[PDB]
RNA sequence: UAAGGUGAUAUGAACCGUUAUAACCGGCGAUUUCCGAAUGGGGAAACCCAGUGUGUUUCGACACACUAUCAUUAACUGAAUCCAUAGGUUAAUGAGGCGAACCGGGGGAACUGAAACAUCUAAGUACCCCGAGGAAAAGAAAUCAACCGAGAUUCCCCCAG
RNA sequence: AGGGUGACAGCCCCGUACACAAAAAUGCACAUGCUGUGAGCUCGAUGAGUAGGGCGGGACACGUGGUAUCCUGUCUGAAUA
RNA sequence: UUUUGUAUAAUGGGUCAGCGACUUAUAUUCUGUAGCAAGGUUAACCGAAUAGGGGAGCCGAAGGGAAACCGAGUCUUAACUGGGCGUUAAGUUGCAGGGUAUAGACCCGAAACCCGGUGAUCUAGCCAUGGGCAGGUUGAAGGUUGGGUAACACUAACUGGAGGACCGAACCGACUAAUGUUGAAAAAUUAGCGGAUGACUUGUGGCUGGGGGUGAAAGGCCAAUCAAACCGGGAGAUAGCU
RNA sequence: GUUUAUUAAAAACACAGCACUGUGCAAACACGAAAGUGGACGUAUACGGUGUGACGCCUGCCCGGUGCCGGAAGGUUAAUU
RNA sequence: UGAGCCUUGAUGGAAGUGUGGACGCCAGUCUGCAUGGCUUUAAUGUUUGAUGUUCUAACGUUGACCCGUAAUCCGGGUUGCGGACAGUGUCUGGUGGGUAGUUUGACUGGGGCGGUCU
RNA sequence: GCUUGACUGCGAGCGUGACGGCGCGAGCAGGUGCGAAAGCAGGUCAUAGUGAUCCGGUGGUUCUGAAUGGAAGGGCCAUC
């Protein structure tokens, strides 16, 4: 399930369109990585598969926060 | 990314600077390894109450005995003296304990040699000002009185 | 409620009943095999095979009840790694499947029309997928107006082919 | 109104108009108890990887147009009455 | 019925009964008719419900100009002797009808295109595990032994028992003919025929699914069909043809 | 040997043999949006693709065209800036 | 290593016994080396891009080991090998009958070929 | 020889086309050339020498211009 643990994001359907404006059927999908962060508030490797934005989100918002909703939200981790 | 510094670190550290760091270099090495932290904002203040709290404040808590002589400023009892010698001029010295002696009863009691003028201590009249060791910058002023007996 | 009654093809038999337990209607309860979500395991549905606790003047064995999975919670346990975490057992709640349309969302055609055809259309239709209610959805302005003023969302008629 | 009864029935039967009914289980209303639950005032605070932007798409009757508005896969990224 | 034309040897119909094709909705115009008339008329909704209320609004009484704008005129042009379009005819709303527009738009009919299911009980290929091949020939390697060589070579008997080896039943195929061809049979019967220890043959079960499979490759096979299977659906696809 | 089950059994397919070509192993290649898997529990005396088609004697010239292989100058050339 | 800024030696405590580099108006004199009673020049500190080594700490491991776990999955952990490569998202140029949707006129003494089309 | 009538605005009234359209035209207004003048000239003896609409470009023009003033874009005349 390509989807990013941190921010919701799934993939997406678009079109292509040539010159011509030949609309095909095309997906868009996250840039996702699932990166090894570092707790420490749990002495441990939380390994989130993350869209690298999400690691954004993180890199702001702080990851003993984000961990905070998932699990907030039911969500492993 | 920003984050400022906790330990050294080189190329940029400084025990709480505030350096602007790339992305990756952070979230993979300098935090999750403490040697930094996010410039939340919520931090600049935290990491710069220090700046205050500190290089201003216990940077003037350094001044509570001013010159530490306060008032000792009119000289001390002369007890008994530093010595003396040589049938008028000068030759005994000044023991390991010794330029108290005089200034023997006034503040508090110590002893130890914090020498501070690295020569043969001049020899002559007896009555001299220069300083010795009362801490870290200030000095201190009192005479000396010869013994006649 | 009652003087008639034991559904029908479908008689007959043997019976029930007539002033209140015949029958008949309705409220509430009992019982409710097996299969089926099917849930002890299995399985070619309605069959096969267990385990654990129970129970028998005949306490072999054969009856009765529990034992699926998943989630939340708790208790007891408990690794690499000593603390922890992971893991494991148990217990209590809950879910599970079914089924009209209407509803919200994920994805989403082609014939066809353009008197061919690719932009365009058919259409966000058909269809598949998930979810929910009695309705759903939306909703109390970073809305419109236009220098006057309106004052959420929804629905209808005009505006206007 | 209607239906039936040996042919077409207001008065033969069942009904209809009308007026009546529940030991029970339930629906909705109110009035009350229970556990909750928070009410009013004063002083505050006022939604950031967000708005905006590049790219690619999508939605707006609007087919990138001179094209506002909206959503966002990708890269970025404010002000703070 | 179609045709320039059909007794026509061109189409359709064995016959009778029943059924079977220009419809409905909303717009828009015209005609007929009715009402009111420089006016006609209400929609939603309200309702005392076919009344009444509601005149939002629509159409009409004013055009010209791209427009600003002007206005019974106006536009053209610097302006037109002038030119064009206008001013001189009554609308409007029901009701019935004739056309059109959007809708399956008079009825029936494709070959197809798209979506979602069902199918390897026929067949193709593969996997697992099992079964089957009467009878009769040929007689490879190798081996023993004699003969033979300086020793090998070489040679004779014997022994052995290979092979997509031979002949030929079962089994598997299907080259020719005849019959049959409203069949005994939706692919056979009968006489002949190729293989028959193998790239053999066959039972049970399993796997591969539609632009997909499988194919010793014919476009072959995938349940009597296959240059794209069957079923349901889009669906009354479309049919300028009959 | 195979084949057009049902008008073609052949000179078509296949075959051992041969050649070219790709592949250093998490191979190439192939089913698959992926995970997973075949190749292969193999490893260049192997694996795939293409052609030829026992065997004998043999397989000449042509690299312009098309296809493919190699080329660290120059010209031309995308997003981006 | 291309270019900017900061600077300490170039354009804008005397005389004599002694030295590397040179547009030196063509024949100088210097720019420094020793001594002796805002614009044309060399290296530092830098700031900023390019190239190159190596590191480890993202990331890969279809090497070995530990545990969950009597397990050819998975997860965690340790170790080894790689390593900011590879790979993957977004954008972009090329290739791309592998797949797709289609087009490929009429007239015509039948059609096609030829011819013709205002 | 002198010139720019290969003029601008229009146009009674004809032709010829299903239509889109094409064609001929004296005359009026402004302005111009030639000629002493009467006068002739809105190309070429005539009849072929061509391409609708869309979209877009260029010049001109306040006609329009989504709160207002502007602007963008649209219209109109010329033209590609
Ligand atoms: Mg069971
Ligand atoms: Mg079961
Ligand atoms: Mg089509
Ligand atoms: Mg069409
Ligand atoms: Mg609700
Ligand atoms: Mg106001
Ligand atoms: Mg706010
Ligand atoms: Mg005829
Ligand atoms: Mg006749
Ligand atoms: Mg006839
Ligand atoms: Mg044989
Ligand atoms: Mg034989
Ligand atoms: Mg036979
Ligand atoms: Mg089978
Ligand atoms: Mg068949
Ligand atoms: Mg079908
Ligand atoms: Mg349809
Ligand atoms: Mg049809
Ligand atoms: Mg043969
Ligand atoms: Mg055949
Ligand atoms: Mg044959
Ligand atoms: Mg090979
Ligand atoms: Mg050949
Ligand atoms: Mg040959
Ligand atoms: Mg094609
Ligand atoms: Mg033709």
């Amino acid at each position: 399930s390509r989807v990013c643990q941190v921010t919701g994001k799934r993939p997406v359907t678009g079109n292509n369109r040539s010159h011509a404006l030949n609309a095909t059927k095309r997906r868009f999908l996250p840039n996702l990585h699932s990166h090894r962060f570092w707790v420490e508030s749990e002495k441990r490797f939380v390994t989130l598969r993350v869209s690298a934005k999400g690691m954004r989100v993180i890199d702001k918002k702080g990851i003993d926060t984000v961990l905070a909703e998932l699990r907030a939200r039911g969500e492993k981790y | 990314m920003q984050v400022i510094l906790l330990d050294k670190v080189a190329n940029l550290g400084s025990l709480g600077d505030q350096v602007n760091v790339k992305a990756g270099y952070a979230r993979n090495f300098l935090v999750p390894q403490g040697k930094a932290v996010p410039a939340t904002k919520k931090n600049i203040e935290f990491f710069e109450a220090r700046r205050a709290e500190l290089e201003a404040k216990l940077a003037e808590v350094l001044a509570a005995a001013n010159a530490r002589a306060e008032k000792i400023n009119a000289l001390e009892t002369v007890t008994i003296a530093s010595k003396a010698g040589d049938e008028g001029k000068l030759f005994g010295s000044i023991g390991t304990r010794d330029i108290a002696d005089a200034v023997t009863a006034a503040g508090v009691e110590v002893a130890k040699s914090e020498v501070r003028l690295p020569n043969g201590v001049l020899r002559t009249t007896g009555e001299h000002e220069v300083s010795f060791q009362v801490h870290s910058e200030v000095f201190a002023k009192v005479i000396v009185n010869v013994v006649a007996e």
